[PDB]
């Protein structure tokens, strides 16, 4: 139902994208209040005939580095029987892009950023905001687009800001401070230092610091194994195919309250 | 960024 018939390339070759969100929201006191990763796979083929294909993941039921998927689902193609019966995903896909598989993880997630967060409240009239950070990864790995959002005081008169990578600023439309970093190798750690003046009232009630990232893994821990393909009447196989896989995880919610 | 793009082999 899936796939026509007759369908020829020249060059065997396909793609998997494995694409996650990885959620947080930490305490102050470093405690994880709630944490998920929301994945799915991607596959992009351009492959001869009628491809017999298994896509084989590093899920703790077939190896006992493995991962516990909480819940997952499958495109059509995928034959729910033999992933039921041998945990197996095996299927016929459709030519060019399909989404092969959504999933969604609670336990033993990597997450790719510690934020460490330290408020002083000085007199009534100032704040002192530092944050660390740390990437928790390889270091052959970078994290691009980072963001770190530190909000501020609905009654901030001033902030002065250094950091020691990347670029701060104060936003008063946003009531933030935002620490942009291009990247940053795993194992790293950095610091943003404000000093917010505060306009004197009568008499703070802090939402969480925010991050944005993307990271070159899966913070689920999600690893491909093989996609394994046989064309009985085309009689090719793995060997015959050219075959890549790309991991980009995001940030979703990743929230420390301070 | 093609550099993000790993070889399965197997």
């Amino acid at each position: 139902g899936w796939r026509r018939e007759g369908i020829k390339y020249r060059r065997n070759e396909l793609f998997l994208d494995v694409l996650e969100s990885v959620n947080l929201l930490m305490s102050p006191q470093g405690q994880v209040l709630s944490a998920h990763v929301s994945g799915r796979v991607v596959m992009k083929s351009y492959l001869s005939g009628m491809p017999e294909c298994k896509f084989g993941m590093n899920d703790k039921i077939v190896i006992e580095q493995s991962i516990a998927i909480d819940d997952c689902t499958f495109h059509q193609c995928v034959r729910l029987s033999k992933f039921d019966s041998e945990r197996s995903i095996s299927f016929i896909p459709p030519d060019g892009e399909f989404e092969l598989m959504r999933y969604r993880t609670t336990k033993d997630i990597i997450l790719p950023f510690r934020v460490i967060p330290l408020v002083r409240e000085v007199g009534r009239t100032k704040l002192e905001v530092k944050v660390v950070i740390k990437s928790n990864f390889k270091p052959s790995l970078l994290a691009q687009k980072i963001e770190v959002r530190i909000p501020t005081p609905l009654n901030t008169s001033g902030v002065q800001v250094i950091c020691m990578k990347g670029k701060a600023k104060y936003k008063a439309s946003e009531n933030a401070i935002v620490w942009k970093i291009k990247r940053m190798a795993g194992m790293k750690e950095s610091q943003i230092s404000a000093e917010i003046e505060l306009l004197p009232t009568n008499d703070w009630a802090r939402p969480p610091i925010s991050m944005n990232f993307e990271v070159p893994f899966a913070p689920s821990g999600l690893k491909v194994r093989y996609l394994k393909v046989f064309e009985p009447k085309l009689n090719y196989s793995d060997h015959d195919v050219i075959k890549w896989v790309r991991y980009i995880g995001r940030s979703g919610i990743y929230e420390t309250r301070c | 960024d093609l550099l993000a793009w790993d070889p399965l082999f197997g």
